[PDB]
């Protein structure tokens, strides 16, 4: 009698159950037809639950039972190269998934004493991000901008650039139409990056509960690797749509709304999810595996995505995510329409980890880029009055324009650290000051192609080690000066 | 058994049944002694359901009798619906007898799964300069037109129908959701004057109808298009389908009009809390699968000229090509008033359209952005102090926005000038010549309402 | 004598007690079989109270038994809490065994009455020349430290801890109100690496904890600081105690969260009606009394860079000083990286700070302003106009800007832990001499990383 109940009301995906005196918070509930629910409201006389399937087949008078369980998803190195829904059920039609372990969807972050500082780098392949806004293993960096600015391109390029670094990736899609998901999956399979990637899909036609619960299951799938001495990288494509689904669910349950009709605990919703990404110490790994893994640390990096309305970053939702995360990458519509691609705005983009998450050579080299861009920024007003300006100011304008032209890049063309090092070193010493503002991209591409074509051992050494000494600098200068003449663009 | 009406408020009615005969969620009921049909929405307990009438509720009283049908609303499908006009319930309204088929399909169904999805891999030309250059279409994709009141959505839709649907080899479905009756009559007589009435089917629910009809009228046309998509012939392949929807915004507006009477709490600016879910449920059905393809064009209304409003903002993510119309361009006499700095398409990448097209589009957009940047300093200060390159940019940008105007075939009544059709090769030639600087001596008046660059040369010489 | 749960909605729990035994406001309750804690907030009649969970709530059901401890939340206090890390309930989370003490105090207390206020106003020396001259500190006052986007604020806090300790241990207390876990770990590790861990008690409230912890961690830290303040030595006088809260803004954010959860009508922007009440009641316990004093250094994060929002407007009536940091100066090589022009203080009254102090500070600020204005004219024209005028200001403000540099004791990467804790008199004398012109001829590049005038003189005679 304490584990039985009758349905009373059915509307909009919410079911009210009479009875179930032993139901817990978040407990799974089974229905007659094979559908599952989840208790969220424990009132004095009834229970309000959301349906994890489709509710159109449920009618009043049926029976429900409490299972004494919580939400769980399969985990392990078998979901790689697969597409599953929010509950781990495959949807690509490639047969059943044979997993050996399951883990809870709601979990707590590791303690403060079990953590470690972040000093390992993560490469995204973009010159602009890597040399000015570096990202380390265990960091939380936000990508924020307007519609049709290129957030998904940046995330997918970051995923693709992990071909040789050997870190697993997870892609979560919330509230998208299935054609875009299929296109993204096809592009991932084309480049060979599907062998170490998992996709969790919650499309626009799915119930709001699945769209609300998908990121936590993705986070558990990512945490599987962190708890055993490896590294992982998770990406949420839209937290705004998750917030919208949560708002719909909260409003349908008659909870008091606040600013912009959002509930009171949206900040809790995003914070208790984003706090689960960090780096753990070797003692934690030793204790978790009971001595199976001895001398390795684990990490989990997060790349959430937030979309603003007409560049209004003072709304209710984006401010919480901005405050929670460490750094932010801002993309602007005016820069995108003006040809600057990617559209990173260096004025208000920061990385609190800073140079501690960089290789030695890039750390030594990025200072010139930083100072040149700052000096160019210092004279924005008089760009249209070049006739009335100091000659030194004119030269600073020239060098800033050259750097701004250099910072451009194409799509699906990631750069290894050697390419960025060569280009930045060529820019720093003034070899690029004798060409016009145009043809800079052609010059860069030609130089990089030449260096990769005839200087294989040096490129391999820089890629695999990342050291910087007098011999390396001399060899790089010799190659650059050999390209400067006796060659064409 | 049968229930009885216990309360009516506007378009929302609730009925009380016995505890053992409560209908399902999306069932259809009939009121005895009347031509009124009700569709269940919610189950409130104690054998009480809440429904929405599909007609006027005048003359309805508490205590009438209602009988159930134990099925959703079913409409006819097949070739018998070609050349006929039907309402939301599938009844003929063209005074031409009954529909001559027997197959029926429910209007409520689930969307196709993830495994049965296809990739559009074909371009589609239109003859419109700006759309061809800056927002190419794809065969089997989705297109949307965004604009305020009185900016040219209907005219552009009609011109697209004239350019594409006439030279088509297939079928078509046209759905009218909350539009003018005069436009529907004009379109019907225009199609009947020619001999293309045998390839189209029409469903009409307009702005004079109760919210119940406007709520569910798009699903009927969607069901007809779905049946035509998944249709095969013995030793005969499938057929391509064109679908046209007018003001899909009225569907969400009708959903808004009844949200409060159903017992929900408002969100955002007075909107229903289930906006995105009920938009996506309908949007995921308009798609092309492995078995058959659908090409669709929709018109999206922007309330109060606010692109930030929740409805268009939610709609933006369901389309492949987006065309945005602006009142500022329209008020300057430039038609079609398409904003070139806010129109995008997924086909605009060098791997699909080639290098030259991509470079031309990027250069044009860059020039327009630079002119928009310079506008303020040009306005408040003078023009003499500008750099010479800035003057060249200003002149080139003004000529560029002049050259994007084009006289349409369906707009001959308004202006009296014959329409023009431009292949995209001439457009690319003209824009490349314009950006190169070959036409720096032509006055900017010669670029207004012409076809190719040859017409520009002729008009300039005649001047 | 025990109650049972009757309702669980979010983090709000309703417990039904007997009519006679109803726990008072702010009582602490413990569930029987679990390890969760609840705090009473209201009484609703018929033996029903509304509580809040002190942690996670998953794993609870209606019908569990709850017992009352007849007392508010009590935490350990004393010297035994030094060098440890504790949560909002005072339990150790550093894996080092239990805290060895038996003195317990409630975290809910009344502010000191009107007579207990200190009968004088005094200042507090820190060691940093720029913050000792341009932004004087107040003994027992509050410091509003804003500014900084990616700069090293935490190392500055640690160096402030070491500087005050070198002046006088003071038994500082750190309370991170909603701090990043990695930043907290870094702070603890770096304090451990500098042996300053023996004089600091730490309370941590993480970002992912329920908002009640985010509110109450500050109360726990304040209670510990008060107990340290009320400890008297052989002379009979109390200690001066330093308190650190990572962000006051997060405190008000959590207060708004909790108030919105409990179903209250929002305010003009959307905060709670009791913002000023809670902020004042918290802030009225941070005072200097007859025996001992309590100071407060707190980071400020302006909401949306607006000074008209209620969030900083409520706090501005309590901050006794303002300090800002500059990203460019941090990138310019000057380690302290404090912007002088933005950073000001209310303690610059010439009667209390000294007339010479006032004159020197104002003159130095005006000279720096003259340096600031000259850069635009230099960029436009150059120094052709500026001959025998405004150049002297250029060199003087060059050495003035270089003089704010100071090597830092805790930091060992760029210096070997130099003292550099010069008294105020040295700084005022040096600034007076530099303004007068005796050091005008001294090279400007000898002013980098110098503590006193004798040191820069030794440098100048060295080069
Ligand atoms: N570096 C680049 N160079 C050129 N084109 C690019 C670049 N990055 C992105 N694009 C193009 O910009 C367009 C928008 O990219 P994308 O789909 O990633 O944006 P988004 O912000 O995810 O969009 P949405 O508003 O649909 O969420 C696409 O056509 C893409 O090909
Ligand atoms: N190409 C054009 N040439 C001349 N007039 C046009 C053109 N396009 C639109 N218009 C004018 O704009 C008005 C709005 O057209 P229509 O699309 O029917 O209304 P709405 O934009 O509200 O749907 C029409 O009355 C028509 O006169
Ligand atoms: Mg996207
Ligand atoms: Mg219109």
């Amino acid at each position: 009698a304490k584990n039985e109940g009758t349905i009373v009301m059915v509307s909009d995906g919410i079911v009210r159950i009479h009875g179930l005196a032993d139901a817990m918070y978040g407990e799974m509930i089974e229905f007659d037809g094979g559908l599952f629910g989840m208790a969220l409201n424990l009132e004095q006389d009834s229970v309000g639950a959301v349906v994890l399937g489709n509710y159109l087949s449920l009618q009043e008078g049926q029976k429900a039972r409490c299972t004494g369980r919580v939400l769980e998803v399969p985990v392990g190195p078998e979901l790689l190269g697969r597409v599953v829904d929010a509950l781990g059920n495959p949807i690509d039609g490639k047969g059943p998934i044979d997993a050996k372990l399951t883990d809870a969807v709601e979990k707590v972050a590791p303690g403060v004493i079990w953590r470690q500082s972040v000093d390992q780098p993560v490469q995204t392949g973009y010159k602009s991000v890597d040399t000015m806004i570096p990202v380390g293993r265990g960091q939380r960096e936000l990508i924020i901008g307007d519609r049709q600015t290129g957030k998904t391109a940046m995330a997918i390029d970051a995923i693709i650039a992990q071909k040789n670094s050997g870190i697993k990736c997870v892609y979560v899609a919330i509230g998208q139409k299935q054609s875009t998901i299929a296109n993204v999956v096809r592009k991932l399979e084309e480049t060979g990056a599907m062998a170490y990637t998992t996709v969790v899909a919650a499309a626009a036609a799915d119930p709001a509960a699945m769209q609300y619960l998908a990121p936590y299951s993705g986070c558990t799938m990512g945490e599987y690797f962190r708890d055993r001495g490896e590294d992982a990288l998770i990406i949420y494509d839209d937290l705004s749509k998750q917030a919208v689904a949560y708002r719909q669910i909260s409003l349908l349950l008659r909870r008091p709304p606040g600013r912009e009709a959002y509930p009171g605990d949206v900040f809790y919703l995003h914070s208790r999810l984003l706090e689960r990404a960090s780096r753990v110490s070797a003692e934690y790994v030793e204790k978790f595996t009971n001595g199976a893994v001895t001398g390795k640390t684990g990490s989990l990096t997060a790349l959430p995505i937030i979309e603003t309305q007409a560049g209004d970053v003072s709304a209710f939702v984006p401010t919480n995510v901005i405050s929670i995360t460490d750094g932010q990458i801002f993309l602007e519509t005016s820069l995108f329409n003006a040809g600057i691609r990617p559209a990173v705005n260096a004025g208000i983009s920061v990385s609190r980890v800073g140079g501690s998450a960089q290789t030695k050579i890039i750390k030594k080299l990025s200072g010139g880029i930083r100072t040149a861009l700052a000096q160019y920024r210092e004279l924005a007003a008089f760009a249209q009055f070049a006739s009335d300006l100091d000659e030194a100011t004119r030269k600073q304008l020239e060098h800033g324009q050259r750097v701004t032209e250099l910072m451009k890049q194409k799509q699906y063309a990631p750069y290894s650290i050697a390419d960025q090092a060569v280009s930045v070193y060529a820019s720093n010493e003034g070899y690029m000051a004798d060409v016009e503002v145009k043809k800079i991209v052609d010059f860069d591409a030609a130089l990089i192609a030449y260096f990769r074509s005839e200087y294989a051992p040096l490129m391999k050494q820089i890629d695999e080690t990342g050291d910087y000494n007098k011999d390396i600098e001399a060899a790089i200068k010799a190659g650059i000066e050999s390209f400067k003449a006796t060659q064409t663009y | 058994s049968s229930g009885r009406i216990i309360q009516i408020i506007g378009a929302v009615i609730d009925v009380e049944f016995e505890r053992t005969s409560v209908p399902k969620i999306y069932d259809a009921l009939q009121v005895d002694g009347t031509e009124t049909t009700l569709e269940v929405q919610q189950q409130l307990g104690d054998g009480v359901v809440r429904t929405i009438a599909m007609g006027s509720t005048e003359g309805l009283k508490r205590g009438l009798t209602v009988t159930s049908t134990n099925a959703p609303i079913s409409v006819p499908v097949g070739t018998a619906t070609l050349g006929r006009i039907m309402d939301v319930l599938g009844r003929p309204i063209d005074e031409a007898g009954p529909v001559a088929t027997e197959e029926r399909l429910p209007i409520h169904r689930q969307a196709p799964s993830y495994a049965e999805q296809a990739a559009s891999t074909d371009l589609l030309e239109t003859g419109i300069k700006v759309i061809d250059l800056l927002c190419p279409f794809a065969k089997g994709g989705k297109v949307g037109l965004f604009g305020g009141a009185g900016v040219g959505k209907t005219v552009n839709m009609m011109e697209l129908i004239n350019n594409i649907a006439k030279a088509h080899s297939g079928l078509s479905v046209f759905a009218g959701v909350g539009e003018r009756t005069r436009e529907g009559n004009d379109f019907y007589h225009e199609m009947k004057d020619s001999n293309v009435l045998d390839k189209v089917a029409m469903v009409y629910g307009q702005m004079n109808e109760p919210p119940g009809n406007r709520l569910r009228v798009a699903l009927t046309g969607l069901t007809m298009a779905e049946y035509f998509r998944d249709e095969k012939d013995e030793n005969g392949k499938g057929r391509d389908v064109l679908l046209f929807v007018d003001n899909i915004y009225r569907y969400t507006l009708a959903g808004t009009e009844v949200s409060a009477l159903l017992g929900r709490m408002p969100s955002a600016v007075g909107y229903q809390p289930t906006l995105a879910e009920e938009m996506g449920v309908l949007q995921e059905r308009i798609t092309s699968t492995k078995s058959g393809s659908i090409t669709s064009i929709q018109a999206v209304y922007v309330p109060a000229d606010d692109l930030t409003d929740p409805s268009p903002a939610t709609t933006f993510a369901h389309l492949d090509a987006t065309v945005v119309l602006s009142r500022d361009i329209a008020s300057s006499g430039i038609y079609p008033a398409i904003d070139p700095l806010d129109s995008t398409s997924r086909q605009l990448d060098p791997l699909v359209v080639g290098q030259e097209h991509y470079e031309i589009a990027r250069a044009v957009q860059n020039v327009l952005q630079r002119y928009k940047e310079l506008k303020d300093i040009i306005a408040i200060l003078g023009m003499d102090e500008l750099a010479e390159e800035d003057k060249l940019v200003v002149y080139r940008a003004r000529k560029i926005q002049r050259f994007f105007s084009q006289p349409f075939h369906v707009a001959e009544v308004f202006t009296g000038a014959p329409g023009k059709l431009v292949p995209l090769k001439e457009t690319i030639r003209g824009f490349k010549g314009l950006l190169a600087g070959e036409y720096d001596h032509i006055p900017e008046q010669a670029f207004y309402m012409v076809g190719g660059i040859d017409e520009v040369i002729a008009k300039a010489e005649k001047l």
